[PDB]
């Protein structure tokens, strides 16, 4: 009997690790015979030789095709005896068998190996004869070595039989299981792909249907990668909420020249356009800063997104529109956040969207503003971001401060436009939902020119925050 | 069979090829860098004795070079010899662009 | 043929020697610093008149300055069939002084 | 005759022996046997080891406690010890 | 005079200098057995005492070894490495920038 | 070859495994002890701010402080690394 | 192989102090030392 | 090619400095000659390596004899090897 799962392409057996066979001896008639062995008197073809105990000596019997289909006799542990021409061995599951140095065919020894080893041939097996394919290998450990391996080499030489030397693994060791695990001293695969599954059909139970298959194992070897598009133009965005101080670090990275890349063309806000941008406004404004400056294919752009923008139509527009993707392309997605403007109130509660803008897929990197905050708050939180987003990179900047390597780290690196992020992204459709709604009510700007004490501005931002609830 | 302004107009050569760029603002792009100076020591005295290989004359060089960061601290630089009258000599170079104060000096010796 | 033999450690010794007693912790004088090499490297050329190498030529050199916070790399390459022909070479530095000597050797033939 | 000793256990001792007797006879110039045991002993446990052959040498040596082993092997003799 | 011994990298006045090497030299003598802890414990308390060593940006750092390498953002004022030619050891001090 | 492993260490989880990560491609990449240093103080020093001080060897005893959660040591294949901030 | 012969001569450099940005340490500096 | 030295035959071109080649040169037959004799053994290398601890730096293994050989590690440019009169000399230094 048995017990397994079944899901599309491949099964699980549960239980594998019970050895399908296994045996124990409950005749002692015979070994009891071998078991008494009176010294005074000898048997001529043993000898006589003296050895008190070999223990902690393993024998394997090899078994052919049936191992490989799970049918195999398991790995005896086993003490020897030494007598002047054979060998008594003590087996816990098989009692006391004789070997007599007459019935080897052939000899291999291996110094590969941790333990030294001493494999031969017999014509006649110890096991049913049935099913055994008739070689043994038998392990030599401790004090044995110096008492018995070397007494038997010495044997082979007076009787000039051959002896070989075997540098590689055995071949048998490789083609069995239990070889395996002991020559040593994929499920989480299956658990990975079940997940995927899982998400996939999360998204759309009609749309899940990306590999859904064997094409799935196709990504898990999906390690070596290479891309790169010419005669096209690199992007590399900022996400990142409200006041999460992003334009002017997006200023502090266009500074940075000095790597291989040497030209890069700025994107430069105002507040007043800012206030009656949109979506579709936004992607004309970028063909005109191309039109604009003339730009070479080599350079990049810095451009930061307001927060009223949400990137997923903008990514549906990068793949759906002609023009678009005929001259652009996304390098990469770097993001924001504020500690001081974690929560939207006194009460916890948090802003709109921080902890869906790093999502794995979308974004690359995530990295935290810090001015004047005791360091224990800021491990806690980094502990919490760890936890609400599976797997990111976290940095940790202090007031818009870039340490150089980071700057190369950001500016030469492009990932985004790798398929494995293709997939992922894909994957995480669900979670990675924002709500953003922009318009003259939404958001609005008011010139105003004239001078004003401090006071009354504390008015409001006592009464006004204080009664906002 | 020989002058040493030859000698000098190859080291000119070698030293304004390398590094030396007739339009002068790489060149403040090019500061003293504690990262680079290693290769650019190496690197100009492989491409200089390169092109001393160039020529075929049987005589004997040997070579030393100083790159001295600011002109602050000030140095002095001084040869002295035991050599032929008539063939062996020595050669010395002063070579200054924005904030690098290099110099070289060579000694040719017959056989 | 060369039965006797330039060797690295006689020189080292010599300059050391030299340097440290006529230096004596002086301060690096403008007015004087130029003819300050000139002393001494004269006096050096005499020492080595005395160094025990026939036929190996000496292309004396020396270099003297003062440290100030300041980097500085000194280094040669040579041209020489290594049986015969050897150099030797040392540093010295003070406080805020630095002298350092390099002398060189060809056998002739 | 003379056995000077390494750690318990038979981890190296019982190892250098199984080692060694390979080597002697797979070779015959001393070159490719000591640089065999070394280069085996590396791998296994330590970063730097040091090895002897031959019929007749003296040394001495400094070393590692518990890192000295001394055997003759046949007609030979095999001296081995870490250090560094 | 100094007892002997070998610098391999120094940056604060020879006075401090001086001093570290004067105490180190009999200290090592006075604990001639242990473990390179005590050195370390004992070389801090020292240092750590006297009214001169006045202006540190993090605090004091004393490592001690026969075999390593390292890398220190150390402060730009004070770093000390050399060795004890009986016993060679090498013997690292400096304040954590 | 084989995985690291701490003999003494004061971080978060998800701190010790970066480390864990960093060690082993700053071994697979670099051979020499002052280069292993000065790579795995590069990175520490991208990923949190300014700072780290790392003593990579095999024969070195120490006394020395730091910030609270960020003190480890840890052997990979009998070779010591000390890693501290401040 | 009686080869008498001497000569000299001097390098030397411009001189020229600034001293109005001068005098930085990059105070948290770094490097690398081993044994 | 084992060329001649005022000592015995040592391979060139040298890989160990002048002073402590000269140093090793002299001190094995001066030892060798004034109260020793070829019938002891390790009492030779025991002051050998004494006196080369004592000057120079202090961590060095001798190895001579009349048949031996070796692979092995030592500090840059500190390997000693010459024979004298069919005596074959070995001496390396590891920090
Ligand atoms: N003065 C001050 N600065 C802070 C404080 N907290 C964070 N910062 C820094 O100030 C920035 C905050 O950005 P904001 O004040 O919202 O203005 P901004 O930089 O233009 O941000 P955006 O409106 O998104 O462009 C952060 O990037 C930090 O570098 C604080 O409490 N006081």
């Amino acid at each position: 009997a048995e017990s397994f799962i079944l899901q599309e392409g491949c099964y699980l057996l549960l239980t594998k690790e019970i050895p399908y066979f296994d045996l124990w001896n409950c005749q002692n008639d015979y070994s009891e015979k071998i078991e008494k062995m009176k010294k005074r008197i000898l048997w001529e073809p043993l000898g006589k030789q003296i050895s008190d105990e070999l223990p902690k000596n393993r024998i394997f019997v090899q078994t052919g095709r049936k191992s490989n289909y799970g049918f195999d006799i398991p790995i005896m542990q086993a003490s020897y005896y030494m007598h002047e021409l054979g060998l008594r061995i003590e087996t816990q599951r098989l009692g006391w068998f004789i070997l007599f140095f007459k019935e080897m065919k052939e000899i291999q020894i291996t110094q590969k190996m941790n333990h030294t080893w001493l494999i031969f041939k017999v014509d006649s097996n110890i096991t049913f004869n049935s099913i055994s394919k008739d070689t043994i290998a038998l392990e030599f450990t401790g004090d044995a070595l110096e008492q018995s391996f070397f007494k038997i080499k010495n044997y082979f030489e007076e009787n000039q039989i051959k002896y070989e030397y075997q540098v590689d693994i055995p071949a048998i060791f490789q083609e069995s299981q239990i070889a395996k695990k002991q020559i040593l001293n994929n499920e989480q695969f299956f658990i990975s792909y079940i997940e995927s599954k899982q998400l996939m059909i999360l998204n759309q139970m009609k749309d899940l249907k990306l590999s859904a298959y064997k094409n799935l194992y196709e990504q898990m070897q999906i390690s070596q990668a290479i891309t790169p598009v010419e005669n096209h133009i690199g992007v590399i965005l900022v996400n990142g909420s409200y006041c999460s101080g992003k334009r002017k670090f997006a200023e502090n990275l266009i500074r940075f020249g000095s790597d291989n890349n040497l030209r890069l063309h700025l994107y430069k806000f105002d507040l007043n356009e800012m206030s009656e941008l949109t979506e579709k406004s936004y992607l004309s404004g970028l063909l005109k800063f191309a039109s604009e400056k003339k730009i070479q294919n080599t350079d990049v752009i810095v451009a930061s997104v307001p927060h009223f923008i949400n990137t997923k139509i903008l990514i549906d527009y990068f793949s759906k529109s002609e023009k678009i993707s005929n001259a652009f392309y996304i390098r990469t997605i770097a993001t924001k956040i504020n500690i001081n403007n974690i929560y939207s109130n006194f009460n916890k509660n948090p802003v709109n969207n921080v902890f869906t803008y790093g999502v794995e897929g979308y974004s690359q990197f995530l990295l935290l503003d810090t001015y004047n905050n005791y360091d224990a708050d800021v491990n806690a939180l980094n502990k919490t971001l760890s936890g609400v987003l599976p797997g990111a990179k976290i940095y940790k900047i202090m007031n818009n401060i870039l340490n150089p390597a980071l700057a190369k780290d950001i500016l030469t690196s492009i990932t985004f436009i790798s398929e494995q992020n293709n997939l992922n992204r894909l994957k995480y459709s669900v979670q990675y939902d924002l709500l953003t709604s922009n318009g003259p009510s939404s958001v609005v700007f008011i010139p105003f020119k004239l001078p004003i004490l401090r006071e009354k501005i504390r008015d409001l931002i006592y009464k006004k925050i204080l009664q906002n609830g | 069979e020989y002058i040493s302004e030859e000698v000098q107009k190859a080291i000119d050569d070698s030293v304004k090829q390398v590094f030396g760029i007739k339009d002068d603002s790489s060149q403040v792009t090019i500061t003293y860098n504690k990262d680079k100076v290693n290769l650019w020591t190496q690197q100009i005295i492989d491409y200089t004795i390169r092109g001393l290989n160039k020529l075929g004359k049987h005589f004997k060089y040997c070579v030393t070079a100083i790159l001295q960061q600011t002109n602050h601290a000030g140095i002095s630089v001084q040869i002295t010899a035991y050599q032929d009258t008539n063939t062996d000599g020595s050669l010395i170079q002063c070579y200054e662009i924005n904030d690098i104060y290099a110099i070289v000096s060579v000694f040719a010796m017959a056989v | 043929y060369i039965k006797n033999r330039f060797y690295p450690s006689k020189i080292q010794k010599i300059i050391k020697e030299l340097f440290e007693d006529r230096l004596k912790g002086v301060e690096y004088d403008p007015n004087n610093a130029n003819q300050l090499s000139e002393r001494l490297v004269l006096e050096l050329r005499e020492k080595i008149k005395r160094g025990k190498v026939p036929r190996y030529k000496i292309g004396v050199q020396v270099v003297f300055g003062e440290i100030k916070g300041q980097g500085l790399r000194i280094a040669s390459k040579c041209l020489w069939d290594v049986q015969n022909d050897n150099y030797a070479s040392y540093t010295y530095t003070s406080e805020k002084v630095y002298c350092t000597g390099i002398v060189f050797g060809c056998y002739f033939e | 005759i003379d056995m000077p000793e390494n750690s318990e256990m038979k981890s190296m001792k019982n190892d250098a022996f199984s080692q060694a007797k390979f080597a002697v006879e797979n070779y015959k110039f001393e070159n490719k046997i000591s640089s065999h045991i070394k280069k085996f002993f590396d791998e296994k446990y330590g970063p730097n080891w040091h090895c002897v052959v031959g019929k007749h040498f003296n040394a001495y040596v400094s070393y590692d406690s518990k890192n000295f082993i001394f055997f003759y092997e046949g007609q030979l003799a095999i001296l081995l010890y870490r250090k560094g | 005079p100094l007892p002997p011994h070998i610098i391999r990298f120094n940056d604060m006045a020879q006075h401090l200098l001086k001093k570290v090497i004067r105490q180190a030299d009999v200290l090592i003598k006075e604990n001639p057995q242990g473990l390179e802890k005590d050195i370390a414990l004992n070389l801090v308390k020292f240092v750590k005492s006297q009214p001169e060593f006045k202006i540190g940006d993090g605090e004091w750092q004393c490592i001690i070894g026969k075999n390593f390498g390292c890398s220190l953002t150390f402060d730009a004022n004070v770093l000390a490495f050399f060795d004890l030619l009986p016993s060679r050891k090498s013997i690292l001090l400096f304040k954590s920038g | 070859n084989h995985e690291p492993e701490v003999k003494a260490t004061d971080m978060e989880e998800d701190m010790i495994k970066r480390v864990k990560e960093i060690a082993i491609n700053a071994v697979k990449e670099y051979k020499q002890e002052k280069q292993i240093a000065h790579y795995i103080k590069y990175e520490f020093d991208k990923i949190d701010g300014y700072g780290w001080n790392c003593i990579v060897g095999r024969n070195f005893g120490s006394h020395i402080i730091h910030q609270t959660k960020k003190y480890i040591f840890f052997k990979i294949n009998e070779l010591c690394l000390l890693l501290w901030k401040a | 192989i009686n080869f008498q012969d001497t000569e000299t001569r001097y390098g030397g450099i411009q001189n020229q102090v600034v001293n109005i940005n001068q005098y930085v340490q990059r105070n948290p500096n770094f490097i690398d030392l081993d044994n | 090619q084992y060329k001649t030295f005022m000592g015995a035959r040592v391979l060139w071109p040298p890989e160990c400095a002048d002073d402590i080649l000269e140093g090793a040169i002299r001190e094995t037959q001066d030892a060798l000659k004034k109260f020793e004799i070829a019938r002891e053994g390790q009492k030779i290398a025991e002051h050998l390596k004494k006196y080369m601890d004592d000057h120079f730096d202090p961590y060095w293994h001798v190895f001579f004899g009349k048949n031996f050989g070796c692979q092995a590690v030592h500090n840059k440019n500190r390997f000693i090897y010459f024979y004298i009169e069919k005596t074959a000399f070995l001496m390396y230094q590891t920090q």
